[PDB]
């Protein structure tokens, strides 16, 4: 029943600030050290400093003391992160880890990816991968999620019942600088006329979830 | 203080035996952990204070010092441990991590099943036409897919993506969309997707006619 | 003795 659940992904303009947040659940967050790290897109993990919710002594890396301010509300039992004069050197993905007494209790968070761009966000275009495919027994099918920005995008299918199979591409990078993926997955053709898949796709940059049946032909 | 991870990256087959080892720069004692990334992004710490091993993290993973050289080792390699390896140490300030290790497994050659889509009509009207050709659970990453528009070969007007190894069968899979405008693949009519892979002993050739 | 974990508390 404890875990520590953070703000979901968002995007924002350059030069300005935002204030990441991470509450936890389960226990009051003051019984543990709160940490932040970041990572920058295909690169290592990076400490930026923690948190003693108690007092909110707080304590950082060199480099990001002069852009990070990390706080903590005991009462809404929340870490917040809080960075300054944003760059695009600030898009990454910030994880909150729990640094808790018993140092066998300590767990962290699924991360908060950050885009800083100069553009607007834009939730994409799911449309559906027929199946019609044979292959002794199994059939192949899914869903294209077009054309949407920044990063990223969820897809689940028959609301997280269905993931044997399941194979989620990375976004690949278009000519419009929008990005585009598709999520794929394999079933036995003889359940095609009777179960119902559908691909559940999520963008929280711009607040869109899109549920697209896929159909046989 | 510099903790120097080393290798970069690692190849290695299952029931292996494989351990990842961080240089401590300056000296940081008992204080350091050991994290492992999965491919999904999720982070979980499997070793604490050097050699101590964390709540559920299976009897294979272990940790030890032997000056100033922390390892993390695996007995026996499983399908379930592709990930990315980092080491931290938690002793002075700033707190650092290892540049970690890419784990990669050794499996063996695996044919792909090849899948090809035709565009939605939903789409269609849109105006533009999205044909994707899926090849599915394949071993080792590399192939080479190629678009035909009644029997002509294509070019510039497609991009293909990879999935990272599978937990399971640490196999890959590959989507290589062809886009076109609502006019070029009204045109036409053959449309095929051409698979050529290690495990193929002659190139697939998947297809559909409009 | 860490630097991660809470002392105290």
């Amino acid at each position: 029943v404890q875990l520590l659940e953070q703000s979901g992904a968002e995007l924002v303009k350059p030069g300005a600030s935002v204030k990441l947040s991470c509450t936890a659940s389960g226990f009051n967050i003051e019984d543990s050290y709160i940490h932040w790290v970041k990572q920058r897109p295909e690169q290592g993990l990076e400490w930026i400093g923690r948190i003693d919710p108690e007092d909110g002594e707080t304590k950082y890396a060199p480099k990001f003391q002069g852009k990070a301010t990390i706080t903590a509300d005991t009462s809404s039992n929340t870490a917040y992160l809080h960075l300054r004069r944003l760059t695009s050197e600030d898009t990454a993905i910030y994880y909150c880890g729990r640094g808790a007494y018993y140092i066998k209790e300590d767990f962290w968070g699924q991360g908060t990816t950050l885009t800083v761009s100069s553009a607007s966000t834009k939730g994409p275009s799911v449309f559906p991968l027929a199946p019609s495919s044979k292959a002794g027994g199994t059939a192949a099918l899914g869903c294209l999620v077009k054309d949407y920005f920044p990063e990223p995008v969820t897809v689940s299918w028959n609301s997280g019942a269905l993931t044997s199979g399941v194979h989620t591409f990375p976004a690949v990078l278009q000519s419009s600088g929008l990005y585009s993926l598709s999520s794929v997955v394999t079933v036995p053709s003889s359940s095609l006329g009777t179960q119902t898949y559908i691909c559940n796709v999520n963008h929280k940059p711009s607040n869109t979830k899109v549920d697209k049946k896929v159909e046989p032909a | 203080l510099v903790m120097t991870q080393t290798p970069s990256s690692l190849s290695a087959s299952l029931g292996e035996r494989v351990s990842l080892t961080c240089r401590a720069s300056q000296d940081i004692g008992n204080n350091l952990n050991w994290i492992q990334q999965k491919p999904d992004g999720t982070i979980k710490r499997l070793i604490y204070a050097t050699s101590s091993l964390d709540s559920g993290v299976p009897k294979r993973f272990s940790g030890s010092r032997s000056g100033s050289d922390y390892s993390l080792t695996i007995s026996s390699l499983e399908s379930e441990d592709f990930a990315d390896y980092y080491c931290l140490q938690h002793d002075t300030f700033p707190l650092t991590f290892g540049g970690g290790t890419k784990l990669e497994i050794k499996r063996t050659v695996a044919a792909p099943s090849v899948f090809i889509f035709p565009p939605s009509d939903e789409q269609l009207k849109s105006g533009t036409a999205s044909v994707v050709c899926l090849l599915n659970n394949f071993y080792p990453r590399e192939a080479k897919v190629q678009w035909k528009v009644d029997n002509a070969l294509q070019s510039g007007n497609s991009q293909e993506s990879v999935t990272e190894q599978d937990s399971k069968d640490s196999t890959y899979s590959l989507s290589s969309t062809l886009t076109l405008s609502k006019a070029d693949y009204e045109k036409h009519k053959v449309y095929a997707c051409e698979v050529t892979h290690q495990g193929l002993s002659s190139p697939v050739t998947k297809s559909f006619n409009r | 003795h860490g630097q991660w974990n809470k002392p105290s508390k």
